[PDB]
Formats: C-alpha cells, structure tokens, sequence
RNA sequence: CUUAUGACCUGGGCUACACACGUGCUACAAUGGACAGAACAAAGGGCAGCGAAACCGCGAGGUUAAGCCAAUCCCACAAAUCUGUUCUCAGUUCGGAUCGCAGUCUGCAACUCGACUGCGUGAAGCUGGAAUCGCUAGUAAUCGCGGAUCAGCAUGCCGCG
RNA sequence: GGUCCGGUAGUUCAGUUGGUUAGAAUGCCUGCCUGUCACGCAGGAGGUCGCGGGUUCGAGUCCCGUCCGGACCGCCA
RNA sequence: UGGUGGCGAUAGCGAAGAGGUCACACCCGUUCCCAUACCGAACACGGAAGUUAAGCUCUUCAGCGCCGAUGGUAGUCGGGGGUUUCCCCCUGUGAGAGUAGGACGCCGCCAA
RNA sequence: GGGGCGGUCGCCUCCUAAAAGGUAACGGAGGCGCCCAAAGGUUCCCUCAGAAUGGUUGGAAAUCAUUCGCAGAGUGUAAAG
C-alpha cells in the first residue's frame, strides 16, 4: 500500500505509519510534518494527494525491503569475519558484554 | 513444442472401436464418411472382398455449392450416394461413421441417406 | 463458458499512480495502481528514476 | 490483446529474424497459463479450499477446478478421495490477459522483488514461478483474505530448448 | 626462599554459562499513556573544584567563559501533584528487553570490559502454584533530590524532604 | 520333543480389543515445608512397543518366522 | 496423390533428405447448433489470411527391434548293454540363445 | 505309516503332474462361508506405474507443467489365465 505493507485505517496517521518496518515515532511526525498533510488526520477518510507525496520521501529515506537486507547483510558479514561480537552472535550469546551468570533469557 | 497428437491419428483409434462391432458385408454393406476440414467424403464399401459399391464426395465434378463443406453440402452428398446406392441399388446398408460423433454434418448426411431412401 | 458459473468478465482500464494507462479487462470495473512497471526501479531497466541507493566501505577517521 | 497485436506486429518478427527460421510458423508461441492450488488440506478444515476457489475465480476470469487426489499417503494423513487443491486453466485473449495482469501490477506491487530466476526452466522451453502471495491485483477485497498461501504460475509454450523460451520471455516482459 | 610461596613488567582473569537459589529494579496499563501549561520541598556538596548566563549542537554534550574557599555564587529547571487536548481497552501511542547504525564524555587505552545520546528494530509479559515477607499513622505505599566511593561507572548504600 | 501363553517409561501393570491417541502407580529431576533428613505440597520428562519379515492410507495392537521366559503333556507294553 | 482393407513388425523404432498449385493437415474466429467435472488445443461451429514447420508421402541406410534352414550338438520314441541316486551303443527323430543372409513393406478396391 | 495326544474333515487357485484330460500321500503354497444400488446394463469418450526436470506451504513422496515410458499399474477380494 504505502510501501508494500498496509495500515490499520481507522487511527491515526502518525500512530499508523509506525506500523511500516524502518520508521519510528518521532522519525515519522517529522517526515509527516514536512508532508505537511494535517499530522493529526485518520488515515481512513484523507484524500489521495496528500496520500501520495508521502511516498517519494518514504522513497528517497529507507524501509524494509532494503533495511532488513543490509542489516541482514552487515550482520553476517560480523559473523563470517572472525569477530568475537560476531562469534558470539552466533552461539546466542550477549553481546553488549551483559553478565551471563544469571540473565539473558530474551536470548537462548 | 508440446506432443500434439494428429487428429486423424486420434480419429483411428475411435473408428477402429467402432469398426470392431460392426462391418458392411454383401447385401448389407458398410455406410464410410470422411469428414476432413475442407471437404467430405462419402463411400460404400464391401468388406469380404475389399471392394466399394458407390461412392460420392463435395469435390464432384457437378452440382458444385460454395458451401463445400457445410450441411447443406452434406445433405446433397448424401442424397448423390443414395442415388449411387439406387443405380445398382442395395436399398439396404449398416451406419459406420468414420470416428466422428453423430451430431452436424455426419448427420446431415445421415437423413440425406433416409429422406432419399436407403433403409438403415 | 458455462454461464453462470463463471464471474463477469468486462473491460476494466488501469490508472497507475504515474497515470500510465492500459487497455485491461478483469472481473472489476477499474483499479487504481500505486506503482506501475514503468517507474518501479526493477522494471525501470535498471534503477533508472527511482534510487536511493549505493554501498561502499569506507574506512574514514581524518576530521 | 495489445500483447497480441504487439507479439503479431513485432516480436514474432524479431525473434524469426534472430532464429533464421524457414518457415515463419515455426516461431515459438505461449500455450496454456495454468493457476495450481495446493492446500495442505489433510482434513484439518474444509474452508480452506472453499475459500480458495472462489478466491481464484476472482483473481482469474473464471471457476477453477477443484483438483482430484491421486493416492492416499498417510505421511500427512490424506486419506484419498477428499478434496485437495485447486487448478484453472487460461488461455485465448484469457492468457493475456492474466499475463498482462502478471506484468504490469502485479510483480511490482510484490512485498519485496528482486529478479525473476534464472533457471527456473524445465530444460525443454516451458517455465514456471513461484509467489507467495495472494496480492497479485489491488482489487482483491484484501481485507477478506485470511491465509497467506500465494500461487503457482506455469507457462507452455512451444519452445523445444531452453533458450528460445528465455528470449522470448524478456520481449514478453519477465525481469531477470 | 633469596638460583622463590620474595620482587619487576606486559597481557589475560576476577564480568564465563547448559541450570538453580536469594536480594532488588522495571513492567504487564485508561485511578493510565502522550503533548502543552501552572506550580509547591528539605538536606547536602564545591579550588588541581563547583562551574552561571550567552552561543553552537536535536541530543548526549561542545565554545568563550560571570561568580563563588560560599546563609552572597555555583551544583540546581525537583518530581509526584493540578488544568486542558488526545488515545479508546488492544500485546496496544502498554511494556521496553535484545540487537544493527551513527555519535558524546572520561581515560595511554571503552575488545574481553564503562556509562550516556540520536536513530531503527521491537521481546516476553494481559498480576503470577505450592508457598512466603515487610508494615501500628507522616508509618506503609509512592514521588523525586543530594552525598560518599570518584578520571569515567549505582537499579546498591547512606541521608533528605 | 509337541501344544498354549505373554514379551510395553528404570521397576510393576493398563493400552495389547477400537488398525487411524501410547497411559497409571512407583522411581527420578526441580521448587515449597522442616534446623536438617523423612513424610507431606506444587510442578516435569521419559518409552515409540523382544526381534526380523510380509499385508494396508496407515500396524503397539493384523499375519508368519526367530529369540526369551512360563504353563500343560510326553501315555500302552 | 487421397479414402478404406487383408497380410505374423520381413510392416516397426531410429537416423538423414525432398514435397504441397490439387488433395490432406496445420491455421482463422466462436455467432448459432454442440462443448470444455475449468478452456473452441477437445468436441462440434463455418471459412481459406499463409504454412511444409509438424502430420502425411516418397529416397537412402542393417544402429536397435524382427524373420531366418543348412551340418553340429542337448533331449527323446523304440531296441540292447553296464562297474546302474547314473552312464554307454544302434535304427529313427530332431534343441535354442549361433551365424549364412532376408528385410528399414506386399497386394487390392473407389476418388486424380 | 500301531493306537492315544496333536492336526484335519466342505469349497476355490497354483505346483507336485511325467507338453490331451485325469492322477495319491499327515506332499509344497494361499484363500473362501463375502461384498458391490452400483464396484451392474447400454451409449459415448480416454490410458497407465515409475522416473527426470522446474515450482513455496512442500518433502522422500500432498497439487501442477513438460518429456521418456508395452504395461512394471490396475483389473472389489486368494492364486492362475
């Protein structure tokens, strides 16, 4: 729809964007006030032009069709090039040198 | 390419099945159509000496129809091999349609042979 | 065709978002299209207008 | 339609000038667009074909075939006899239409797309694609769909080798 | 023992990880969350220190720098609270875990192995079994604020309202 | 030597019939209680069916054969 | 050259090459009979734009497949022996997987 | 192949069976005491099993597409034809 995904269509469009994979809240109210379409609009009964400039700036800032690739591509690149942080991404292991005596059950 | 069968290939196969129940013997002779996409062929034929009787087809030499492979072509070749029957008359003759399937210009062809006067 | 078992088909034109048309038919009347193949970049020949686009590794300390 | 008149007008020429043929009747032509439907039915709910066909009917022009099971094999539990999968076959000014459907909304309004594969061939000129998801044309009412199991896409066509259907498929508009 | 259980030096370890126990912190939400506005404390610290205002930077912070050996100056804009707008009961504008990217400070040095910022991603968790604990009023429960230790590092401790 | 029985979690028995689900006590592990241990209270896994072969979409459970045990009989001179 | 037949594929499967004005067939489009457990490739429907590409017909070849007696044997009827769970002699009879080669068609009947 | 004990007693299929039919044994192998309102009757039309290659859920095989493929698959059920 905006790019690829849908959107929930009876909320807001700021809360809604959010929902897209590669922008946050506050990165999308500023890309969305530079739209200048309302910035507190229900997506459901906006009109189409307003619609449509928004998806030249999602264009030209980066979403996960392309996010999810290079982060994907970065990450394997720390695996196979022999770093501990990479190494240790591989066995599951904390990585932001956390204790693992007693916690990191959000891995394993 | 993709093996697309010849229709007439197909179409042994069917008039060989039918062929197998039924054949035109002296007095009761075999009815033969052709029904190729540009003209059709009508003969009779005499199984236990391979011989034909009569025959006909749209490619005469008269009564030439710009039909030419249509019913009404089909009807009047029809009647023409009635007469061709009438001639030497037999006045009798089994049906054997040529793998084909009883509905259009085989048909025609077949009431031709009726009205004309050729007992099934 | 057994009639009635099959849905209506009937001509039904195409308004990309770019505005490029095409002479359609489908079983609606009409679709409205975000991106055609003229100005998605894969099918734009390759990235030819629309790109955000490039990667290096760079390795830059000197400020 | 228009792909015909353009496959009459030029691409047929094109490729018979490139192939030298001797008889231009021997130009490689698109036979049968065929949509498969598999469910992993297994007798786990009857709706999930019974949704599929006439979600299929809407994507193509016309009803689909609920396809037959073959054998029954117990390595999913089917027991042979009850319904598995759906088939419809396209073709006439049907086949493109559906292939100018593919190509002008369809691979571009795709979640993510790179590339068509290379190799995707039978190595006998027929061809067949892989998608995964049902938005193949926005005017599917995509608030209805509930499963998310796309479609297979198989192409015939009267190429002999490989490379004649390789060819032609890049003027008929296949990335790669 | 003085030809090492004594010294020197570098690097590593004291921070590991299939699990268990304890003590704490934070959540599972509309007596709420976000955004704007209005306030109202005590008690301490500050000279190889506190460092104002102003300017730059989205922000961590950066720059020139006023004053203060302090009931003058600085740390230092308390928060909870109240008023209004919005969200409309959902794994959510809850919850932020873990990660990728780009940075800030300190320090010879932030990889094992620091803290912080802007991002993006967004976890489990929708009040917790058998059990079991603290608490007789400014207490409990919640709300922030100081200090020590100190290059940098606090959910811990001590104390303050 | 013949005939008939059974061969299942570590142990003891159901399921072995229902061809189309592998269960129950006990044991073991973890937590709670107790000064500690034991009782007592919450949680949890396990076997994939004596073996081999055959039928069927599909065998623990159908049919053969092999092995292990048990019961019965092995008589007339 | 087309239609239809009989002969054990000696008829085939292969590999190559030619043909189409006529005939045959690919083709054209489903409108009305009729149809596609979904569809004019399929059934039919009624034409003739170009096309020997395929189908089909002829030309070549022993690669495969097929047919194939001659003399040899194995076996065996009947006699006759022997050291006899099996061997031997004679009058006959005649194995097949093996080659000599044959064959990559023979005869009609109606419409050119 | 003394009786007892064991096993068996009717019907169907193959081998034993000596190239017609038949042919015994406590000879060698299996099945049957049904089922099918169509798994019949006619009419009409097709054609397998397996393998290779592509395709996602999806594979060792679910469903498609192509090619090879005399019969390996089916033929209600035992074997034979």
């Amino acid at each position: 729809r905006i790019a690829g995904v849908d959107i929930p269509r009876d909320k807001r469009v700021v809360i809604s964007l959010t929902y897209i994979f590669g922008i946050g809240r506050t990165t999308a109210q500023q890309v969305l006030k530079e739209a200048g379409v309302s910035e507190d609009t229900r997506v459901r009964d906006l009109t189409e032009e307003e619609l449509g400039k928004i998806r030249d700036i999602i264009d030209k800032l980066k979403v996960e069709g392309d996010l999810r690739r290079e982060v994907s591509l970065n990450i394997k690149r720390l695996i196979e090039i022999g770093s501990y942080r990479g190494i240790r991404h591989r066995r599951g292991l904390p990585v932001r040198g956390q204790n693992s005596k007693n916690n990191a059950r959000t891995r394993k | 390419m993709i093996t697309k069968t010849s229709k007439n290939a197909a179409r042994l196969k069917r008039h060989a099945r039918v062929r197998a129940k039924l054949s035109g013997t002296a007095e009761r002779p075999r009815l033969n159509v052709f029904r190729s996409n540009k003209h059709i062929y009508a003969q009779i034929i005499d199984d236990v000496n391979g011989v034909t009787l009569a025959s006909a087809s749209t490619l005469d030499k008269d009564l030439n129809v710009e039909s030419t492979g249509d019913t009404s072509a089909a009807t009047k070749v029809g009647e023409l091999v009635a007469k061709r029957a009438a001639e030497k008359g037999i006045s009798d003759v089994v049906f054997d349609r040529g793998g084909y399937l009883y509905h259009g210009r085989v048909k025609a062809l077949a009431d031709a042979a009726r009205e004309a006067g050729l007992k099934f | 065709m057994k009639a009635g078992i099959h849905p209506n088909f009937k001509k039904a034109t195409v308004k990309c978002a770019c505005g490029n048309e095409f002479e359609t038919g489908s079983v609606k009347e009409e679709v409205r299209v975000e991106i055609c193949s003229e100005c998605h970049p894969f099918y734009t020949g390759r990235q030819k207008f629309a790109s955000a686009d490039g990667r290096v590794d760079r390795f830059n300390k000197k400020y | 339609n228009r792909l015909k008149e353009k496959y009459n007008k030029e691409i047929a020429p094109a490729l018979m000038t490139k192939f030298n043929y001797d008889s231009v009747m021997q130009v490689p032509k698109i036979e049968k667009i065929v949509i498969n439907m598999g469910v992993g039915d297994a007798v786990q709910n009857a709706k999930a074909i019974d949704s599929a066909v006439e979600e299929l009917t809407f994507i193509a022009g016309q009803k689909p075939v609920v396809t037959r099971a073959k054998k029954s094999i117990a390595g999913f539990r089917l027991r042979e006899g009850m319904p598995i999968g759906a088939k419809v076959t396209l073709r006439g000014e049907r086949m493109y239409d559906f292939l100018d459907k593919l190509i002008s909304v369809s691979l571009p309004r795709v979640r993510d797309f790179r590339g068509v594969s290379k190799k995707s061939f039978d190595g006998r000129g027929n061809y067949t694609l892989g998608i995964k998801e049902q938005l193949i044309f926005p005017e599917i009412d995509y608030d209805k769909v509930t499963k998310v199991r796309g479609m297979d896409i198989v192409i015939v066509t009267t190429a002999n080798t490989d490379e004649e259907a390789r060819e032609l498929l890049t003027q008929v508009g296949m990335p790669f």
